[PDB]
DNA sequence: TCTAATGCGAGCACTGCTATAGCAGTGCTCGCATTAGA
């Protein structure tokens, strides 16, 4: 969302001239700007081309300093990252925007283009989840919130207190990929053959058990979790509780 | 002088497009339709199989002979499909005297059905045609001739086994091929 | 929240850095100077409809990768012998230039080596190795600022070219100024500076004559470089030669427009300048005061 | 295979890499013939030219488009008919297909489809039945007073009244004007209860401008005050109120003026946004340059006016006015013929003269238009002048005097925009776009001689205009009009072209030529590409 | 002088934050040391088109080459233009190669669509011939590139003429000097060189010849493939390094090098990290040199090391040694270079804090150790900075952030005053409702949230989704509606390559047919061809013009092949509401999938004017404000509440319940189909749906949406 | 202004029969969990 953000505001950086262009940007609310603030500058040609003079202004700086500069002058005068904060939620985005900015920076220095870079932008928001690095930084003081995690990313870690809301879930596996009890080998059955899957549903709580034994294992003084008389079989209650398959 | 590649996600989603491109244009109607059934495109090929492609390849238990076409099994289905297509395109008789309760008479609305599952063939799919059998036929004086619909529902009739084994051979060496290329 | 932001109370004041003549040449050139340290830049653009079925050293691919080129051509010759037309076909089929242009250029190098630069023997072809230094470079240090006005004022006084005065084009600069010389040799007593310059495709022979080309080194004001160029020389044969006099050991300053250059034509493609030695004094300490 | 040649015309700016590559992808693999068509057909197009007559392409070009040059044009082929109907990229237009080979015209799909659109318009309009000419011949009576003498313009509303789609051709010394506003006032008249909504417009919109401030004007006048919900006097350029077939029109009746202007595809794309209920009536300049240069329909439209009215329909029109209208000639394109007339100057004392009567004649002869430069001396107005050798420097001078004016308001630093209405006080036009005459040229020979003394488009402000082609002038004026047409040759300096040129001014109006140019201009008459002609005769 | 271990990825950030307060706290720098390659566009372009020959031509690549200026320049191709050609190439069905040659040489079947010779194709047949007319060599064409602006399409059209005349001239062997020219000639056959370029161009014709030079010195018989020579090139423009500015415009930026070691009275080493710093790579091994050692030789090892060191010695004032921490991610601890460890160890056991004078050789250190090194903030405006002391910061710029003292971002929506102009267009009325948030944007303050591109698919269609599935199923509808021939339908969709290749396109054409066929029938079984009906009606001080297709003596019958929708009944209800107060007494029914339908009862022009009023009213007031109501979760709320029976508002605590999830189930979807309120237009009023907003908007789209309720079927 | 997931059984309703009730099977409506994890 702060992403799409970036996006229209740099098109309304590269070509201010396109009265709706820029329009968006100043809409986009990162600027903060007021449904009586766009009505207004609407009404006001002259205080409009005062604005288009600001991001001429922006292009400039762009097109001889680069993307991040570019930008923090923008920020500076509308006065965001200040205000930003102010506003609830405020920093998870203040700090996205940033790292927006640092990635766009890079991108940049491998394009002759600002243009380039805005379709940069587009194709990422696009197509994502590439590598680790456009992955989400975690703010300062993420550290005085109650943290909550997976079990994997939790193998190593140590925690006071621990909760496990859901720890009576299972999930049937119904996919015959199994190994040999014998040669220990792995054995696709390409025909789903009961024998088979019976065997891989073992290794499903094989499994489980080794979950179960890492998260009840993280705490330090103490732990809770949640149990409950689950049921999948769609089986009326027939003294189920198949409680027993977690 | 090696370059590490770090992706590898599109570079197996392409092998498998390939895959598909030179496994499946190609046929006519008849096959084609069969396979559409099995995965409507290529995007859902991978998702079968790209864990497999992936480290060690698993053994396939029971793999199918190193040789059958896709025309070929195509071929043992299709025909023992058909010889019982034929055997029914004859429900001339089948109108039978012996009761049970179960069986209704909007059995003839089970019939029909199968009547008319008599179009050139085309899928390896076949609505159920469960009392017209013969193996419940005594299971519910009973029945006839028809005891090829036993043997019908016994054999899986697919083409899956065979176009997965290919595919994970296949699409692991053309993902290879790319990186070493 | 009790904060507040150090403020720094120094200021820019000053900017010591290395220009080149660059100071007068305007960017485009940024990066340019940075990947190639000796292409053309004096050249730039594009060729069009003037490819007359007969080959002229004016319809020579035009621009900085073939002028560059050019360049690199008399960076090792032997002006003393003759011009082997293989080693042209080598030079030209190596730089990717068709082989077809070997029966031109061979007759183009020589008769750019046969021509009188200084009427008075001169002729680049009598010129051995140890007479030449190619491709010399300087550093000149220029403390005190050097004000593009203040500068302008005595190249006026002296120099009747740079009476067409638009100059004064860049800014203030204290630092260190590098260059390089493109030929230097000597004729028993007299050092020259000599420039070979490919430059632009203009037509035919008409561009090529004592004003148009006089008029051209306006256009670039390249006559910053001759003054500047030699103020080099000046300064480092009074270093090398233990008791030298201006005029008693210079009397230089050539500049081959290579093309406009033929077998006989003299005057033509050719333009010379003596700088007032009045005027490389004032320069000289117009540099340390 | 042709690909060098092409290519390299490509290199030498005489095409561009469209036509070039349209010609290659779409032939290409043909006889290297059709491929050189497809590459000038896209050619001829760029130019506005909506096809290209297998004659511009027989023989005749091995002196026009320079691709007279080639190894593989066997022959004079004669059958290029066949050549190209045998390659398919070219039909007679069963087949869907790039081009279309209909008349000896080569043709660009889209360009004969929009042709066809046009022809159907006009050969189906139909008769508005809203007759009772017991009435119309009333309301036009009292419309129109001095109807004793053939009235034109009387005539024009009652073609116009009776016809759903109707063109009024005529000249500027004409009321097209104040017919097109009798006209209307006539059918709110006639509208017994109500719903007639009547939108003007015009292609370019400082046309616009003026339909309203005369359309308006000539209309608030007039005997009509049964409420006024008049023209809607909102016009908009044609390339406005659009933006269509499955969204027609809000509106019985359009208005559209300038009609000298619309183009082919202008044309097609208004019909469409046409709703088979309303009623069109085009007013233009048949005569005027726009209305014949490359991709322009007026002309065409229009010449069938020559044909005069079926005599039935002339029964008609003599029964709707009072007087007796000629006809003549059979019925071929009888619809088109039957709802177009054109008007004509009427009945005064003294003159129309000066610009009147040289525009006139450049409308026809030579005997005429020489006698009007002798005659009374017509001082203001007219002024010929003999450019030849050295005396181009006496035009440069009467040239500077002429934007007199204008160079003082510069001098004389009155900096507003009274700089701007002085420039559109005097102005040389000329036929070429290049040379010593033409406009580039035209503007440095001109420039040198003040320094050495000192939106959509087409607004003015130095485009180093100074001087324009006849062309970009359509559809503006000035007092003081110089035209400079060229030494000695040129096809493009025609009969029109001096027309429009002449009618662009409104006092002084200067022609520096040669009556060898000027009557050999008169003679010729801008060549006419097209299939309206013939689609019109069947 | 500033050093990193190496200088190309520092970079982009030295870059970046050196851009700043331009007065006060500015100071000059260059970066010297950078890699050629990695620091000029033309240079990577380059090396991409001497590969023509291995590419499989995907849109997306060859587009990318317009991105670098010099080659759109070539073919006379602006940013302007660009924009178009992107549009079309996706439209158009570009997807990857350039031939058919090409994808057989792929060992590929050919389809002989989707390749760029393809849409090049559907584009020029679409300059001529528009796309109705019908298919001509099986293609059908693209109508986009008709205008003047099919210029472009040629200009493009020709930059692909190129590319294959090279693909295809690169693609076989040559004997060394044979290769000599094609730089040379792929140059200027692409680029149009700028100033700057002109020297990146020259760079590469030197590094090119050189390469084969040097092979032809060695006499190299044998034919060379164009990989052997890319490769080198490519290798050769890596180690190609640019430190022209090493020593003016000041504050080096660089890596360390060996045998360049100069006095600076300022010397400072960055990510001295432990992996990073003393830099890598083992010997070849079979290396004959490294594992019989003997004094003379070198290794990267040791130059490195002994660069930390000339560093030391270098530095005559202060010596600034910086690392990173710890990654911004998992958050695990970093480690500084052994290099570093060594020099602050040595540093704490030999040196004491005047305080601690009697402490301990262990305890005197850790404190000199804890006193140099300075732990940073993670973020800049983290208020430490600027506090007083070791380093606050001179950047002014943050302090007000660092402050809190910033002003929370205003409530967005404040009414604006608005006056209902006599006379709005039916399309307004129609517009605005189907998503009235979206409208107060679009129309009251002209706002429109365009997104320059849009994904271009990396392939030809094998499955038919989403939006395509429905422009394909709308004609297939009405086709069969018009019970007009489908066949033809088909092969024109076929022409367009809009369907999957072969028997898969049929299938799939085969089975939209037939559950087009079963809502076309529903239609079929109750059409009663009429025509169209124009709009002027006089309702609440306003009038209202518009058309009002097939209008049927019943009534109005529509059709969509879509899910049913209260956003789509709205629609046929202002469609109803207009032509029942144009007088015409009849029904209304619209036609959906899965067998939806709308059906309206015929209404007494005199409600229908109450009615259409309504909707007026609302139109009105959202024009000064987002009027709520969201359809699909208001009347999904709405519909669980509502009863047909008494029109029984229902209030009980079970329902107003089972309501409440519905409405939600709407707002926020599944993991497949995907909820209302995750749009642009929602999300910039309100990025959490309040319990307090939840409300107004119940509320308001009751208010709205009853009617639809209080008289379907 | 565009569309908006399947699929699996249950669940209740109803409709033949045949040794009023249980066994079965036809058919539309509807709620439910789906993914995972580095
Ligand atoms: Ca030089």
């Amino acid at each position: 969302l702060e992403a799409q953000e970036m996006l229209w505001l740099l098109q309304a950086v590269m070509t201010p001239e396109r009265e709706n262009t820029l329009r968006s940007a100043l809409a986009t609310s990162m600027m903060g700007l007021n449904a009586l603030d766009i009505e207004t500058l609407n009404n006001d040609e002259h205080a409009w081309d005062v604005v288009v003079e600001e991001f001429d202004g922006y292009r400039q700086i762009w097109r001889k300093r680069g993307v991040m500069p570019m930008l923090r002058a923008l920020m500076s005068a509308r006065n965001i990252a200040e205000n930003l904060l102010a506003t609830a939620g405020g920093e998870r985005r203040l700090t996205d925007i940033l790292h927006i900015s640092e990635l766009l920076q890079e991108a940049g220095t491998q394009l002759e283009s600002e243009h380039a870079l805005v379709r940069w932008l587009s194709q990422h928001i696009l197509e994502p989840d590439s590598n680790a690095s456009s992955q989400q930084m975690r703010l300062e003081s993420d550290k005085h919130l109650v943290q909550i995690v997976t079990i994997h990313k939790s193998k190593g870690l140590e925690y006071p207190l621990v909760w496990l809301p859901f720890i009576t879930n299972f999930r049937v596996q119904e996919q015959a990929f199994y190994h040999d009890r014998h040669s220990f080998e792995a054995v696709l059955d390409l025909n789903a053959a009961p024998e088979s899957v019976d065997l891989a549903e073992a290794e499903r709580l094989a499994e489980d058990l080794r979950l179960l034994y890492v998260a009840l294992t993280r705490s330090v003084w103490h732990c809770s979790l949640g149990v409950a008389p689950l049921v999948r079989r769609r089986g009326d209650k027939k003294g189920d509780t198949d409680v027993h398959q977690s | 002088e090696q370059q590490l590649i770090e992706d590898e996600s599109l570079l197996r989603y392409q092998a498998c497009a390939d895959f598909w491109r030179r496994h499946c244009y190609p046929l006519p109607r008849e096959i084609a339709q069969v396979v559409f059934e099995t995965w409507k495109g290529p995007q859902a090929l991978l998702r079968d199989i790209n864990r497999y492609l992936q480290g060690e390849a698993p053994v396939i238990k029971a793999p199918p002979p190193d040789d059958e076409t896709l025309a070929s099994r195509h071929a043992q289905i299709v025909a023992r499909i058909d010889t019982v297509k034929q055997q029914w395109r004859d429900a001339v008789g089948e109108l039978d005297a012996l009761i049970e309760s179960s069986g209704i008479d909007r059995r003839k609305f089970n019939r029909s059905n199968q009547a008319k599952w008599i179009d050139k063939i085309s899928a390896w799919a076949e609505e159920e045609t469960n009392s017209y059998q013969l193996p419940e036929s005594l299971e519910k004086p009973r029945h006839p001739l028809f005891e090829a619909i036993d043997q019908l529902l016994a054999e899986p009739l697919s083409i899956r086994d065979l176009v997965i084994t290919r595919a994970l051979a296949e699409i692991r060496e053309t993902v290879a091929r790319e990186k070493r290329r | 929240a009790e904060l507040n932001a150090k403020t720094l109370q120094r200021l820019p004041g000053d900017n010591w850095r290395v220009t080149s003549y660059s100071g007068l040449q305007q960017r485009g050139h940024g990066i340019a100077q940075d990947l190639m340290p000796r292409l053309d830049v004096d050249a730039a653009g594009v060729a069009s409809v003037v490819e007359e079925p007969t080959l002229t050293p004016h319809q020579f691919p035009r621009g900085a990768s073939p002028g560059t080129f050019l360049h690199s051509l008399f960076e090792d010759l032997d002006f003393t012998q003759p011009v082997d037309p293989n080693w042209v076909r080598e030079k030209l089929e190596l730089g990717g230039f068709e082989s077809q242009w070997e029966p031109v250029l061979t007759e183009w190098i020589t008769a750019v080596l046969q021509a009188p630069l200084n009427e008075t023997g001169v002729s680049l072809s009598q010129l051995s190795a140890r007479n030449k230094q190619v491709e010399m470079e300087f550093y000149l240090p220029i403390s005190e600022p050097l004000i593009a006005s203040q500068l302008d004022t005595l190249i006026r006084q002296f120099d009747p070219l740079s009476a067409g005065c638009p100059p004064l084009e860049f800014m203030q600069v204290r630092g260190m100024l590098k260059g390089f010389i493109d030929l230097v040799f000597r004729h028993e007593g007299r050092y020259y500076l000599l420039d070979y310059k490919s430059n632009w495709l203009g037509e035919d022979s008409s561009a090529y004559t004592q004003q148009a080309m006089a008029a051209a080194m306006q256009a670039h004001r390249y006559d910053l470089q001759y003054q500047l160029y030699t103020l080099a020389l000046h300064r480092y044969l009074r270093h090398r030669i233990a008791d030298y006099d201006y005029e008693h050991h210079f009397g230089g300053v050539i500049y081959l427009f290579l093309r406009g250059v033929d077998k006989e034509h003299p005057q033509q493609g050719i333009y010379t300048t003596r700088p007032n030695a009045g005027l490389i004094a004032l320069m000289d300490e117009m540099f340390a005061g | 295979k042709l690909q060098k040649q092409l290519l390299e015309a490509v290199e030498h700016k005489q095409l561009r890499p469209l036509d070039v590559q349209f010609a290659l992808t779409v032939a290409g693999d043909e006889h290297p013939a059709v491929t050189l068509a497809a590459a000038l057909l896209s050619h001829d197009a760029g130019e506005g030219h909506v096809c290209l007559p297998l004659s511009r392409l027989e023989n005749n070009e091995a002196s026009h488009p320079l691709l007279a040059t080639c190894v593989s044009e066997i022959g004079e082929l004669q059958n290029w008919e066949e050549c190209l109907l045998a390659s398919q990229a070219v039909s007679r237009g069963d087949e869907p297909t790039p081009m279309i080979l209909c008349g000896d015209r080569l043709y660009l799909n889209r360009m004969w489809c929009n042709e066809r659109t046009v022809a159907r318009f006009f050969n189906e309009v139909n008769h508005a039945i809203e007759v009772d000419e017991a009435l119309l011949a009333q309301t036009l009576d009292k419309l129109f007073p001095v109807s004793d003498e053939i009235n034109w313009q009387k005539v024009a509303a009652a073609v116009a009244l009776t016809r759903r789609i109707s063109v009024i051709s005529g000249g500027p010394g004409t009321g097209k004007t104040t017919t097109v506003a009798k006209l209307l006032a006539a059918l709110i008249q006639m509208a017994d209860g109500e719903r007639c909504r009547i939108r003007l417009a015009a292609p370019t919109g400082k046309a616009a401008a003026r339909l309203t401030e005369s359309l308006g004007k000539a209309l608030r006048q007039l005997p009509l005050t049964d409420e006024q919900k008049k023209r809607i006097p909102e016009d908009a350029s044609t390339l406005h109120r659009l933006l269509h077939a499955g969204n027609p029109l809000h509106l019985d009746v359009l208005v559209v003026d300038e009609a000298s202007m619309i183009d082919l595809p202008m044309m097609s794309r208004l019909i469409d946004a046409l709703p088979d209920h309303a009623r069109v009536i085009f007013l233009g300049d048949r005569d005027q340059l726009a209305s014949v240069e490359a991709g322009a329909v007026l002309g065409d439209i229009c010449a069938y006016a020559n044909a005069g009215f079926t005599a039935e329909r002339a029964r008609q029109l003599s029964r709707l006015t009072g007087t007796h209208v000629p006809a003549g000639t059979g019925t071929e394109a009888a619809s088109l013929r039957d709802s177009l007339c054109l008007l004509q100057k009427s009945y005064r004392f003294g003159s129309d003269s000066g610009i009147g009567q040289l525009a006139a004649a450049i409308n026809r002869g030579d005997k005429t238009a020489v006698k009007t430069v002798f005659q009374q001396d017509f001082t203001d107005i007219e002024k010929r002048l003999l450019q030849s050798g050295e005396d181009y420097i006496a035009m440069l001078e009467e040239a500077l005097a002429g934007y007199g004016r204008y160079l003082d308001l510069l001098q004389a630093r009155a900096e507003p925009d009274l700089i701007i209405q002085a420039f559109n006080e005097y102005q040389l036009l000329c036929a070429l776009r290049e040379g010593p005459f033409g406009v580039a040229g035209l503007n440095e020979r001109i420039e040198q001689f003040m320094q050495q003394k000192r939106q959509p488009s087409r607004l003015p402000e130095h485009e180093t205009t100074w001087a324009m082609t006849v062309h970009k002038s359509q559809g503006s004026e000035f007092d003081h009009a110089a035209l400079i047409l060229p030494s000695q040759r040129t096809p493009v300096v025609t009969r029109e072209l001096v027309y429009t040129a002449v009618t662009r001014a409104r006092r002084r109006l200067s022609l520096y030529a040669d009556e060898r140019i000027l009557s050999a201009a008169i003679a010729t008459r801008t060549e006419r590409r097209s299939g309206l002609a013939a689609l019109f005769s069947s | 002088i500033v050093m990193v271990a190496d200088i190309d990825s520092y970079s982009p950030f030295i870059q970046a934050v050196f851009g700043s307060a331009p007065a006060d706290r500015y100071l000059p720098y260059a970066i010297s040391d950078r890699r050629a390659r990695q620091s000029h566009p033309v240079l990577e372009a380059f090396i991409s088109l001497l590969s023509l020959p291995d590419s499989r031509f995907v849109s997306e690549d060859v587009l990318a080459l317009l991105d670098v200026p010099v080659l759109a320049a070539r073919f006379d191709i602006t940013e302007e233009g660009l924009r178009y050609l992107r549009q079309w190439v996706n439209e158009s069905g570009i997807r990857w190669g350039i031939d058919d040659d090409n994808v057989r040489e792929l060992e590929l079947p050919a389809t002989g669509q989707h390749t760029w010779r393809f849409g090049l194709t559907r584009m020029l047949l679409g300059y001529a011939m528009e796309s109705a007319q019908g298919e001509w060599q099986s293609v059908l064409p693209y109508d986009e590139s008709s205008g003047l602006i099919a210029e472009l399409v040629g200009h493009l059209a020709s930059l692909l003429m190129q590319l294959n005349i090279w693909r295809r001239g690169l693609a076989q062997e040559r004997p060394l000097e044979e290769w000599l020219p094609v730089c040379r000639d792929m140059l200027n056959a692409f680029f149009l060189p700028d100033a700057e370029t002109e020297a990146a161009m020259t760079l590469i014709e030197q590094q090119w010849q050189a390469i084969i030079a040097e092979g032809l010195g060695a006499q190299y018989g044998d034919a060379v493939p164009l990989s052997l020579l890319r490769d080198e090139l490519a290798q050769r423009l890596d180690q190609e390094r640019i430190s022209q500015r090493f020593l003016a415009g000041p504050v080096n930026i660089c890596t360390l090098m060996p045998m360049r070691s100069i006095p600076f009275k300022v010397v400072c080493l960055l990510g001295m990290n432990d992996g990073v710093y003393p830099r890598q790579l083992a010997p070849l091994g079979f290396d004959l040199m490294s594992q019989k050692p003997k004094r003379g030789d070198r290794s990267r090892r040791d130059d490195d090391r002994y660069l930390f060191l000339e560093a030391l010695i270098s530095a005559q004032q202060k010596l600034y040694i910086s690392y990173i921490g710890r990654s911004i991610q998992d958050n695990s601890e970093r480690f500084p270079s052994v290099l570093v460890q060594e020099l602050i160890d040595y540093i704490g056991q030999s040196h004491y804090l005047p305080g601690d004078e009697a402490l301990n050789c262990d305890e005197s250190e850790a404190r000199v150790k804890a006193h140099l090194t300075c732990l940073h903030t993670r973020m800049p405006f983290d208020p430490q900075n600027y506090q007083p002391g070791e380093r606050q910061s001179y950047a002014r710029e943050w302090l007000p952030a660092a402050s809190q003292a910033g002003k929370a971002h205003s409530e967005f929506v404040q009414p604006l005053p608005f006056t209902l102009p006599e006379t709005v267009p039916l399309e307004t009325l129609q517009r605005f409702w189907a998503h009235p948030v979206r409208a107060f944007f679009q129309m009251r303050l002209q706002v429109n949230f365009r997104t320059e591109d849009s994904e271009i698919p990396d392939t030809e269609p094998f499955i038919l989704e989403g939006l395509s599935r429905y422009q394909i199923n709308q004609q297939l509808l009405n086709a069969l509606v018009e019970q007009d021939d489908a066949e033809r339908l088909f092969r024109r969709f076929r022409a367009a390559g809009d369907l999957p290749y072969g028997a898969f396109g049929e299938i799939f054409w085969e089975t939209q047919c037939q559950e087009m066929q079963q809502l076309a029938d529903r239609v079929i079984a109750c059409r009663q061809p009429g025509q169209s009906m124009e709009i002027d009606l006089a309702c609440n001080g306003v009038q209202i013009t518009g058309w009002l297709p097939q209008v049927q003596p019943d009534g109005l019958l529509r059709w969509r092949p879509s899910l049913l929708s209260v956003a789509q009944g709205m629609q046929l209800w202002l469609e109803h509401l207009v032509y029942c107060a144009s007088g015409g007494n009849g029904e209304s029914r619209l036609f959906l999938r899965k067998d939806g339908e709308w059906r309206f009862p015929p209404l007494a022009a005199e409600q229908a004017l109450h009615y259409l009023s309504q909707l007026i009213e609302g139109y009105r007031e959202g024009m000064s404000a987002p009027l709520l109501v969201l359809p699909e979760s208001g009347g999904a709320w709405l519909k669980t509440c509502y009863d047909a029976q008494n029109d029984a508002m229902l209030d009980d605590d079970s329902t107003l319940q089972k309501a409440r999830t519905k409405f939600l189930q709407a707002y926020e979807g599944n993991m497949m189909v995907r909820g209302e309120g995750d749009d642009i237009w929602y999300q910039r009023l309100w990025r959490q749906l309040t319990p307090e907003t939840m409300e107004a908007i119940v509320e308001q789209s009751q208010r709205f949406l009853l009617p639809l309720f209080r008289f379907n079927q």
